[PDB]
């Protein structure tokens, strides 16, 4: 699950 | 208690290349997306470059995309910009930072590119010399940023008031630092100024 | 690319007192999931910048709850309940909605405090310095409230112009003063032409402006 602030906007890999 | 040293700034000549690196310790580097971030001398903030978790997605603005890599090695815990192409604008403070939910939230204290095609040119520190009396260091001629300044090798630093760097006629930076001291003191007073860029390291008494 | 503007870009504040930062984008923040991601920042001096709020109202751990965030769309908020001595530094808002990601151009909080005139100190030029052919005189405003302050260089009752350059510290969080050197830059030929240098200093805290002197050759 990759993750960074970018990823984390669509609310999945957090 | 997380913490991110960035390292390997430096004058480069425009059309040169130069890689930073960031250490990362005490927390789960492999877990967190990470970036870099640059501070221009007007004191605005760019954002240069991010990297998923795991390396799988890299992201970058128009100014540096094509000419800018950043990769990260999760089994030393290093973070790395490699920079191509670089050019007058690139000159900035550049900061490591990691990516912590939706934002950046522990930062590097910054490592200095400077892109010029002068030289280097180490500076050349005169003394400010002497109930409040105020004694110091004129570091002036130096080329490029920074310059760092201690007194009596760390030990002073109440009252101690480091300008900063202003920009000379002639391409050459100058900064003066100084000091009150009770006018009583026997006392001696050395300035450490260091220079990394040109390799100068000097100790005036003052 | 998103264009933030913040107002006020300088923000004078009393101890304990309310403060609060506007952030502007150029487009609408809200994510295609409804979502709203603004970001707040603040840097300290000497320091790097560490993050304060996200996704407009969220305190990160370790974060006082004297900060409080607010908005939607395209207007937003920090606010400030009770500032402290350590919020001195310059508060950035950032967008991370649309790539590339982008911050404003930074508010200044600045610590208010009674009016303190300078202590005004010069420096001759070194003969160290006066063997290399230049020649360099400082003047020295030391612990100084506001910030605003006039420094002229006179040499021989005689106005310079043009050959002088000054530089501010920022605002010390122990004492919430400034300090600014004023340096004269002339050539060794020319400094060895004159007598007296001085420079007048001109602040709200002095009732007539004060000049400083001294004499090359006594």
């Amino acid at each position: 699950c990759e993750k960074d602030q970018f990823q984390s906007r669509n609310e999945r890999c957090i | 208690e997380v913490q991110l040293v960035e390292s390997g700034g430096d004058l480069v000549k425009p059309g040169g290349s130069l890689k930073l690196s960031c250490a990362a310790s005490r927390f789960t580097f492999s877990n967190y997306g990470m970036s870099w971030v640059r501070q221009t001398p007007d004191k605005r903030l760019e954002w240069v470059a991010t990297i998923s978790s795991g390396g799988r997605y890299t992201y970058y603005p128009d100014s540096v995309k094509g000419r800018f890599t950043i990769s990260r090695d999760n089994a030393k815990n290093t973070l790395y910009l490699q920079m191509s192409s670089l050019r007058s604008e690139d000159t900035a403070m550049y900061y490591c930072a990691r990516d912590y939910l939706y934002a950046m939230d522990y930062w590097g204290q910054g490592t200095s590119v400077t892109v010029s095609s002068a030289s280097t040119k180490g500076p050349s520190v005169f003394p400010l010399a002497p109930g409040t009396a105020a004694l110091g260091c004129l570091v002036k001629d130096y080329f490029p940023e920074p310059v760092t300044v201690s007194w009596n090798s760390g030990a002073l630093t109440s009252g101690v008031h480091t300008f900063p760097a202003v920009l000379q006629s002639s391409g050459l930076y100058s900064l003066s630092s100084v000091v009150t001291v009770p006018s009583s003191s026997t006392q001696t007073y050395i300035c450490n100024v260091n220079h990394k860029p040109s390799n100068t390291k000097v100790d005036k008494k003052v | 690319d998103v264009v933030m503007t913040q107002t006020p870009l300088s923000l004078p504040v009393s101890l304990g007192d309310q403060a609060s930062i506007s952030c502007r984008s150029s487009q609408s923040l809200v994510y295609s999931n409804g979502n709203t991601y603004l970001h707040w920042y603040l840097q300290k001096p000497g320091q790097s910048p560490k993050v304060l709020m996200y996704k407009v109202s969220n305190r990160f751990s370790g974060v006082s709850d004297r900060f409080s965030g607010s908005g939607s769309g395209t207007d937003f908020t920090l606010k400030i309940s009770r500032v402290e001595a350590e919020d001195l530094g310059v508060y950035f808002c950032s967008q991370s909605t649309h790539v590339p990601l982008t911050f404003g151009a930074g508010t200044k909080l600045e610590l208010k405090r009674t009016v303190a005139a300078p202590s005004v100190f010069i420096f001759p030029p070194s003969d160290e310095q006066l063997k290399s052919g230049t020649a360099s005189v400082v003047c020295l405003l030391n612990n100084f409230y506001p910030r605003e302050a006039k420094v002229q260089w006179k040499v021989d009752n005689a106005l310079q112009s043009g050959n002088s350059q000054e530089s501010v510290t920022e605002q010390d969080s122990k004492d919430s003063t400034y300090s600014l050197s004023s340096t004269l830059t002339l050539s060794k030929a020319d400094y060895e032409k004159h007598k007296v240098y001085a420079c007048e200093v001109t602040h709200q805290g002095l009732s007539s402006p004060v000049t400083k002197s001294f004499n090359r050759g006594e």
